[PDB]
């Protein structure tokens, strides 16, 4: 089968950079490749085929070029709608096959988490589990650390991220923690912590709670 | 305009069948090849059966050769899929695809998901975040909402009835278990909360599950 080698996974331009993306394909394939589009919540379009040839109602300033194993997309000068997900496809010969995507994001000043920590709410403590949240939210550039600690232990078990999408109204990112334990567990340690590392500071964030302390 | 609707998709079993079809208008459907794409949970697109404009003609790849079987029926300008033995990595959003004179998909449909899986329905647990007990109030203030221990996906969270939009981020689900959590938090002036309410609103449609929870300060002992 023909393997698409798409590249780079993700990057970060500005309001009016020219980017291009490179596929590479595992073997020759002449002009016989595919740019789709695709947004957030829609299905992929079609931006170029065979190689060069724009869809119809597409914007000149996305192009494509290249023939044989090395191709490129480019967009001259990039606008906001622009900062999505891109693909590259070959139609040479069956298997069809795709690359694995390109995800254009928007750079913008770096900006510090903020960062809020939860106890379990007392509704949770009838459960056999608690579970503590930390919040780190609004920050830039996307790469940041957490680390929990309970009466200044690290804990990595039951810990769960998840990382929202580049915000739409001020490019920021925000992240989830959640540390799940039994509520027996969780009965048995007094002191709570989320530690937020980013490039912003070279002092980790700290937020902490004692159990049962107001 | 060219129109591809999907329909058929749903939750099933692993080694179960089901049967997608693709309703078209607005072209000549029996002029044209068409092509099933799916896009998997992880975003990757992967190309599962193509048929000749004519239906004499399909092409598999191996992934699902023996299992999926495309059709179409050019007097009714309807492209279908019958999936059998299905398996978990049959899980995506399956599209409808129409080609040009070369496999290139140059229109698709909106999709329709087809969920492979032996987990059980199970409804949320809605768990109101409410700032550390007697912690000392600055100029904003963070709340948040736990949906802890759900499947399938989705839910739908919204604050104050979707009245409160600003402010807002909606974290991804995690699964873990054959269960989903998710978490949002809403962050407004302390001059708002908790003298305004705050109520984190959250529907699970597949097991029938709605329920509201304000957010109310910790204590006060
Ligand atoms: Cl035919």
């Amino acid at each position: 089968d023909i393997q698409m080698t798409q590249s780079p996974a993700s990057q970060s331009a500005s309001l009016g950079e020219s980017v291009t993306i490179t596929c590479l394909a595992s073997q020759t394939i002449g002009t016989w490749l595919a740019w789709y589009q695709q947004k957030p919540g829609k299905s992929p379009q079609l931006l170029i085929y065979a190689a060069t040839s724009l869809a119809d109602g597409v914007p000149s300033r996305f192009s494509g070029s290249g023939s044989g194993t090395k191709f490129s997309f480019k967009i001259s000068s990039l606008q906001a709608e622009d900062f999505v997900s891109y693909y590259c496809q070959q139609f040479y010969s069956t298997p069809f096959t795709f690359g694995g995507g390109t995800k254009l994001e928007i750079k913008r000043a770096d900006a510090a988490p903020t960062v809020s920590i939860f106890p379990p709410s007392s509704e949770q403590l009838t459960s056999g589990g608690a579970s503590v949240v930390c919040f780190l939210n609004n920050f830039y550039p996307k790469d940041i650390n957490v680390k929990w600690k309970i009466d200044g232990s690290e804990r990595q078990n039951g810990v769960l991220n998840s990382w929202t999408d580049q915000d739409s109204k001020d490019s920021t990112y925000s992240m989830s923690s959640t540390l799940t334990l039994t509520k027996d567990e969780y009965e048995r340690h007094n002191s709570y912590t989320c530690e937020a590392t980013h490039k912003t500071s070279t002092s980790p964030i700290v937020k902490s709670f004692n159990r049962n302390e107001c | 305009e060219v129109q591809l609707v999907e329909s058929g998709g749903g939750l099933v079993k692993p080694g179960g069948s089901l049967k997608l079809s693709c309703a078209a208008s607005g072209f000549t459907f029996s002029s044209y090849d068409m092509s099933w794409v799916r896009q998997t949970p992880e975003k990757r697109l992967e190309w599962v059966a193509m048929i000749s404009s004519g239906g004499s003609y399909s092409y598999y790849p191996d992934s699902v050769k023996g299992r999926f079987t495309i059709s179409r029926d050019n007097a009714k300008n309807t492209l279908y899929l019958q999936m059998s033995s299905l398996r978990s990595e049959d899980t995506a959003m399956y599209y409808c695809a129409r080609q040009g004179d070369y496999a290139w998909f140059a229109y698709w449909g909106q999709g329709t998901l087809v969920t492979v899986s032996a987990a059980s329905t199970t409804a949320p647990s809605v768990y109101p975040l409410a700032p550390v007990c007697g912690d000392t109030t600055g100029s904003s203030v963070t709340l948040g909402c736990l949906v802890k221990g759900y499947f399938p996906e989705p839910v739908t969270l919204t604050w104050n009835s979707g009245s409160l939009s600003s402010g807002v981020h909606t974290f991804p689900a995690v699964l873990q278990s054959d269960l989903y959590t998710l978490s949002s938090s809403v962050t407004t002036v302390s001059s708002t909360w908790p003298s305004e309410s705050i109520t984190c609103n959250v529907a699970h449609p597949a097991s029938s599950t709605k329920v509201d929870k304000k957010i109310q300060p910790r204590g006060p002992t």
